[PDB]
């Protein structure tokens, strides 16, 4: 699996999970996104590939489409706590 | 084209006694009927395709009907179309 | 006008191969301009866009459509129109070659209806035509049963003139 | 109508100058391009383990009409 | 098939003994026919999960060969 590891530079979704490729026009507001007051951006799709950054931990590279027409850029953390940076 | 129509009726009109040898052949001018029907912008050349589209279904019902469904949409989009 | 597209077309003539960079770029303000032009800027716009799918080849196929589509609005009765389109047209299957088989349906009925009505002095819009056709090649096994019943009329009538009935025995010959 | 003689092949030799990752200068694919050899698309699991797969797959492909022969890859 | 499928995207496979060319057999429009007829049911196979019905194409070409032989009395 180490040697493995480095040939894994992006991730497509239907390998690691096509219930996300399936996912289409979902009621479901972008995270982050939520406002009282401007219109709910809800998810319209998502892109089949995540280029995953080659680093220590490999944070993936997610991008959203919203219902507005505009992508979304995030970045999937794994194995580390978001608490304290929520409070930040 | 006259000559065409008659000759396209006796073959399939022998679609049943030699199927491997008419069947094929049948497919291959229905195709070229069809594209003909739906490319070509001339009056006598569709009316002429549509004449021999019918001969060929009357003549081999078997052929066609594994294909009626393209055939009923093509002539379909024909009739929605903007001669006698 | 004449001065920024020929400027353009030596630019990429230039470049080579390396001149796909810029279609995205050029594209799809050349079809707009070309579909906006008014007066004789148009056919010069054409024979410059035929020079440009020529550098281009392979890879004008996201625009074919879309070039397609002008030819279709744009082709008249015209002779230096048709005459202009017909090198364009020859342009275009020398860049795809198999790839444009799937476009021409579209540029059929344009050929039959000049085949079926051609005023022409001497039938030489038919005859460049023909040469188009011989160009064709292999595109056009899914529709010779279409296109050779106006070439056998051309080279059957005998109030055509002759160079037109030998150009269209010279095109049957070569699609043999 | 008698067979003369009846050949075998032994072994067989697959050599894929396939060039992972790098495009020959002579050409310039377009953007999109071709991009599945041996119904393999190099450019998802890296050029060295492609390169291997690809290899193996058309060895497979191969083995299907004469599974009774000697292979030996050679890559670039 | 590889010449056949070449041909349509002006590409000539050659071969060092020249075979004189094939993609205009009639045999063609009935390996056509045959693939449209086999994969015709094959939405019914996936989704449905009906029993898959063998093609009729060699009892049409044994029909053939019986006509033949009907009247194959001579030299033809």
């Amino acid at each position: 699996i180490s040697k493995q590891l480095p040939q894994l530079t992006s991730l497509e979704l239907q390998y690691v999970s096509p219930k996300l490729l399936m996912c289409r026009d979902l009621e479901l507001a972008v995270p982050g996104t939520y406002d009282p007051n401007q219109p709910i951006i809800r998810i319209q799709s998502i892109a089949p590939s995540l280029q995953v950054i080659t680093s220590k931990q490999r944070p993936r590279k997610l991008t959203l489409m919203g219902s507005n027409g505009h992508e979304f850029v995030f970045l999937l953390k794994g194995h580390e706590d978001l608490r304290q940076d929520e409070r930040v | 084209f006259e000559i065409r129509e008659l000759a396209i009726c006796t073959v399939g009109r022998l679609s049943s006694m030699n199927p491997a040898f008419v069947m094929p052949f049948l497919r291959k001018m229905l195709i070229q009927i069809l594209t003909e029907l739906e490319h070509s912008g001339i009056g006598r050349i569709k009316e002429q395709s549509a004449r021999m589209l019918g001969h060929l279904v009357s003549n081999a019902p078997r052929l066609i009907r594994p294909y009626m469904e393209p055939i009923l949409k093509a002539l379909i989009l024909k009739l929605k179309d903007p001669n006698p | 006008h004449t001065m920024v597209v020929q400027a353009i077309t030596f630019i990429f003539k230039s470049l080579g191969l390396k001149c796909v960079q810029f279609l995205p770029q050029v594209m799809p303000t050349f079809l707009n301009v070309i579909r906006v032009c008014d007066g004789a800027i148009r056919e010069f716009l054409f024979q410059q866009l035929g020079m440009l799918v020529s550098f281009v080849k392979s890879h004008i196929r996201p625009y074919m459509d879309e070039i397609v589509t002008l030819m279709r609005e744009f082709w008249v009765m015209n002779t230096s129109i048709q005459s202009t389109i017909i090198l364009l047209i020859e342009q275009i299957v020398v860049a795809l070659g198999g790839e444009f088989k799937l476009y021409l349906p579209q540029l059929i009925p344009h050929m039959l209806r000049v085949f079926m009505h051609d005023n022409s002095p001497g039938r030489i819009v038919s005859i460049k035509l023909l040469a188009a056709i011989q160009l064709f090649g292999a595109n056009l096994d899914d529709y010779l049963h279409l296109l050779l019943p106006p070439i056998v009329k051309l080279f059957d009538a005998p109030e055509a003139p002759l160079p037109s009935r030998k150009a269209a025995l010279e095109t049957v010959d070569r699609l043999t | 109508w008698r067979m003369k003689d009846r050949m075998k092949t032994v072994s067989v030799a697959l050599v894929l100058c396939l060039n992972v990752g790098v495009d020959p200068p002579d050409v310039v694919k377009t953007t999109p391009c071709a991009r599945l050899e041996c119904w393999i698309d190099p450019l998802s699991m890296g050029p060295q383990k492609a390169l291997e797969t690809i290899g193996a797959n058309l060895q497979k492909q191969y083995e299907n009409w004469q599974p009774r022969a000697r292979y030996k890859q050679s890559l670039d | 098939l590889a010449e056949r499928i070449m041909r349509s995207y002006n590409c000539t496979p050659v071969s060092s003994p020249r075979l004189p060319p094939t993609y205009m057999h009639a045999m063609w429009q009935a390996w056509d026919l045959a693939v449209d007829i086999c994969l015709s049911q094959l939405p019914t196979i996936i989704e449905e999960g009906t029993a898959f019905r063998h093609s009729p194409f060699f009892a049409e070409q044994l029909t053939a060969f019986q006509v033949w032989l009907t009247m194959g009395v001579e030299n033809r």
